[PDB]
RNA sequence: ACCUCGGAGCAGAACCCAACCUCCGAGCAGUACAUGCUAAGACUUCACCAGUCAAAGCGAACCUCAAUUGAUCCA
């Protein structure tokens, strides 16, 4: 049903998190907080390591 | 260990004072240690018992006991429960009383 | 824990206690909550923060960890850059 | 006193009236009779009486407390860390006032061991004795001291009266040599040379603000003036003092002593010191 | 000494419109 | 008078301006009995107040 | 207020500060069961490494 | 007497004098930002034992010769709450239990105050936590003005 | 016949209490990732391992349901 993916940031590489996503949809491009920048940058879905 | 040199100001820093010369006509006497320090230490038995022990007591122990009792009476309001040990020169006093006894023995003449 | 060995006849320790705990000179053992690095996607951030805290042990646990060790692990170390140096001595204690 | 007056009489004190102090010798308990009999203080039957008990920590199949907790880098490499015994300026002033530390000679490690102010253990991974600025106020000594680790406040307080702080490093062999030199002389081996500091201590021992023994002497007055401007007080000049030649004892490295030299065999019996000759030995000892 | 220096270490205020004016 | 400003007695207060025998609207013909004094609130104190009692 | 206290009362200007009571902390036990590492810093006097006989 | 390859003189040939490490550079470090200690009155009137020491230092700001006129006027205007009745600048600190650390903190405070009083083009950080209500009250007090003439 | 957990009466008005006593279920979900970082004080399934609420600050525009789950080692 669902799937767990990891989002990689565009600015300040090194900080990534995990979030749920549907399996029959496309990728994700949300706005997540980055502690090294203290602002809001873009995150791209990359490399899935879970199939729940 | 050599004897400490005679300083110019006897109020020598870091808390140290040498005993004077023919000290006073008292029935009891308090000696020194190897490092020329005042024999006033602390001791604990279990985890809550607190007392101080004067390990160098020579002379009449009852006189020194009465003196320290009269000295600590206004500081506590009651009678300090002490142990008059005669076989050894010890005098246990219940409660944390280290610097006070040190200052009293330094100002008395020991 | 082998109270008497066959060569030296001394007391042996458990290396798991040393690798999983940290004894302070005051008499406290610093441990770590289990499960602080596994399955972090279904836990609230409050639980994630609570699991990442140096939690102290109890009385029987500290006594067991002391009995499992010898007199070498109950000394006082003076490291140059010890982040737990201020936790060795415990002040303001009234029975 | 009254003790001798009471001991003047009474029979003699021989091996017939040896009375131990009450409270020290407790009677031995024997599990025989009715009070300590029947089960001999073992309770009911089972593993508590047969003696076949599991080891300390086993909870009967249940996972113990010291196992369910994962491992963490608490004591990873404790057997390789550098430990330094503390040393406050208050205790130093106390030792100087008592006379165990004479402020007329340069103080290093052997002087502190002879004065018995600090206990330097050759083992347990100890690379010397550090310095503590706990006794900053009411500190009037004015004497050079060689400390392995000295903080900024301690160096400033020492330089206020007119002291010299020398930061040096020594290998554990040099520590064992400088702690007890009498067994080192009774050993029969020549005096080795000092070892260079490790890779993680070169910028610390070659810095000017740390008063290292390998830094250039051209940046010391600048650091002293900076410390005087920071912590206040007018910085006095030691070039006009009568003990100028005593404070200039910077202790050249590859010596691990003072007035001797590496490779000089010291013999206690028959006060004679032998000098190594040849050229290879001198080239190795002066390298 | 000046007799007008009677300040006392503790000073009270008898105004209800005071604590909310200082955001306290 | 100032309800808040007395440093000594907490229940009491100070006096600033006081007049007497004012011929109706003539507030400049009556006799004087207390010189005017501007308020002097403390630094760390709160918000003082002064009321005009007529 | 400074000029008033200077050239009108012949005294010094008193200062104050809105102080607050200290925070409440329970009695420090010997074995703090299930407490963070910062439990010892709650009862610590000064945040500096103190040294006794050393 | 003894010297090896790693000696102090061989590693630094330019520094070989016997007093090159003790020569006080007083002739090349006597600027106006040194703060003279002879005109400062530093006193300690607290010995707590909450172990914290107090180091109070005061000096007549109106008679300071090491400070220029405009910077002195600016630091007296912007810091008119710490000036005593006799023109004494009372500055104290309560951080560490040692007197040396408190004295160094007071010196650093004096230095930063001096270096910020001279720099007039300073961008003020707009805060909104305690001055907003003050500005609102000032605007509301200024708004209620609609007469024609008043002197005094 | 069952192996974990929650609810309804036994257990009635602070709390705890079992049965091979009688019934509903759960191994998830419909929408934004500040579902960021620190830090006083408490409850705690009758021990421990575990779980939960939150003062305040820096940072930002002005979270719903009842159980809803997995530790040591290792990779
Ligand atoms: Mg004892
Ligand atoms: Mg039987
Ligand atoms: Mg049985
Ligand atoms: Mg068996
Ligand atoms: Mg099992
Ligand atoms: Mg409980
Ligand atoms: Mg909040």
């Amino acid at each position: 049903k669902n799937i767990l993916v990891r989002m990689v940031s565009e600015a300040g590489t090194g900080f990534c998190f995990n979030t749920k996503r549907n399996r029959l949809r496309e990728k994700l491009t949300l706005l997540h907080y980055d502690p090294v920048v203290k602002q809001r940058v873009l995150f791209v879905e990359k490399k899935k390591i879970r199939s729940l | 260990i050599p004897d400490p040199p005679k300083h110019e100001h006897y109020p020598t820093p870091s808390g140290w004072q040498p005993p004077r010369d023919p000290p006073p006509n008292l029935p009891y006497f308090v000696r020194r240690s190897r490092m020329h320090n005042i024999p006033v230490y602390k001791d604990i038995t279990h985890g809550n018992r607190q007392m101080t022990v004067i390990r160098k007591v020579e002379g009449d122990i009852w006189a020194l006991q009465k003196d320290v009792e009269d000295f600590l009476s206004p500081l506590l309001g009651k009678t300090p429960v002490t142990q008059v040990n005669e076989v050894t020169g010890t005098l246990r006093i219940k409660g944390y009383f280290d610097q006070e006894l040190k200052a009293w023995l330094l100002e008395k003449g020991f | 824990l082998t109270y008497f060995s066959a060569r030296k006849g001394k007391r042996k320790t458990v290396k798991a206690v040393i690798d999983r705990f940290l004894r302070l000179h005051c008499g406290l053992w610093v441990r770590r909550k289990a499960g602080y690095k596994k399955k972090l996607w279904k836990k609230t951030p409050a639980r994630k923060k609570r699991l990442r805290e140096f939690v102290f042990c109890n009385k029987t646990q500290s006594k067991l960890l002391d009995k499992m060790t010898t007199s070498f692990w109950k000394r006082r170390n003076w490291y140059v850059d010890d982040p737990y140096q201020k936790y060795h001595d415990r002040t303001n204690l009234k029975v | 006193a009254r003790a001798l007056d009471l001991l003047r009489g009474l029979p003699r004190v021989s091996l017939a009236n040896l009375k131990p102090n009450p409270g020290s010798k407790k009677p031995e308990r024997r599990p025989r009779g009715r009070r300590r009999g029947r089960k001999c203080g073992r309770g009911h039957k089972g593993e508590r009486q047969r003696g076949t008990r599991p080891r300390l920590g086993f909870e009967g199949g249940q996972t113990p407390f010291y196992i369910r907790i994962p491992k963490y880098g608490f004591n990873e490499g404790h057997s390789f860390r550098r430990q330094y015994k503390p040393l406050s300026l208050n205790r130093l002033q106390y030792l100087i006032d008592l006379g165990r530390v004479d402020p007329s000679q340069p103080i290093d490690l052997t002087q502190l061991v002879n004065g018995r102010g600090v206990t330097i253990q050759p083992l347990k991974r100890d690379y010397g004795v550090q310095l503590v600025e706990e006794g900053a106020d009411t500190f009037t000594a004015k004497v050079n001291i060689e400390v392995q680790l000295a903080s900024e406040l301690a160096i400033a307080a020492i330089e206020k009266n007119g002291g010299v702080v020398t930061t040096a490093f020594y290998d554990p062999r040099s520590l064992d040599i400088v702690c007890k030199p009498v067994p080192f002389f009774l050993r029969g081996q020549p005096i080795p040379k000092r070892m260079l500091p490790p890779e993680e201590l070169v910028p610390y021992y070659t810095d000017a603000k740390n008063r290292g023994y390998l830094a250039d002497p051209a940046k010391f007055p600048e650091a002293r003036l900076e410390l005087a401007r920071k912590y206040g007080y007018i910085l006095p000049d030691i070039t006009k003092d009568e003990l100028f030649k005593m404070l200039c004892t910077r202790k050249d490295p590859r010596q691990i002593f003072f007035g001797l030299a590496p490779g000089w065999v010291v013999n206690m019996a028959d006060k004679k010191i032998l000098k190594p000759t040849d050229e290879n030995l001198l080239k190795y000892y002066t390298s | 000494p000046v007799e007008n220096e009677a300040v006392a270490p503790e000073f009270t205020n008898r105004n209800p419109r005071n604590l909310e004016l200082l955001s306290v | 008078t100032s309800l808040d400003g007395h440093l000594l007695e907490p229940d009491a207060e100070y006096l600033h301006w006081l007049l007497t025998n004012i011929p109706g609207n003539r507030v400049a013909e009556g006799q004087v009995t207390c010189p005017y004094l501007p308020p002097f609130p403390a630094r760390g104190s709160g918000i003082h107040r002064l009321a005009f009692l007529l | 207020v400074t000029y008033i206290f200077h050239q009108l009362l012949d005294m010094r200007e008193p200062v104050f500060e809105f102080v607050r009571p200290p925070p409440y902390h329970p009695k420090q036990k010997r074995f703090p069961h299930r407490q963070p590492l910062r439990y010892l810093d709650r009862y610590r006097d000064s945040h500096e490494p103190t040294y006794g006989i050393y | 007497e003894f010297k090896s390859i790693y000696s102090l003189d061989k590693l630094y040939p330019e520094s070989q004098g016997s007093d090159t490490a003790w020569r006080v550079p007083n002739g090349a470090k006597q600027a106006d930002s040194d703060i003279p200690l002879d005109r400062l009155t530093i006193s300690y009137c607290r010995s707590s034992g909450k172990v914290n020491s107090k180091a109070e230092v005061r000096f007549h700001l109106a008679t300071a010769e090491w400070i220029a006129e405009p910077v002195r006027q600016k630091i007296a205007i912007t810091h008119k709450n710490k000036i005593n009745r006799l023109g004494e600048l009372i500055l104290t600190s309560e951080s560490s239990r040692y007197q040396f650390r408190n004295l160094a903190d007071c010196l650093q405070k004096i230095r930063d105050m001096i270096t910020e009083a001279s720099q007039t083009p300073k961008e003020p950080t707009k805060e909104d936590v305690k001055l907003h209500r003050i500005r609102i009250e000032n605007m509301n007090r200024e708004r209620l003005r609609q007469k024609r003439i008043h002197s005094a």
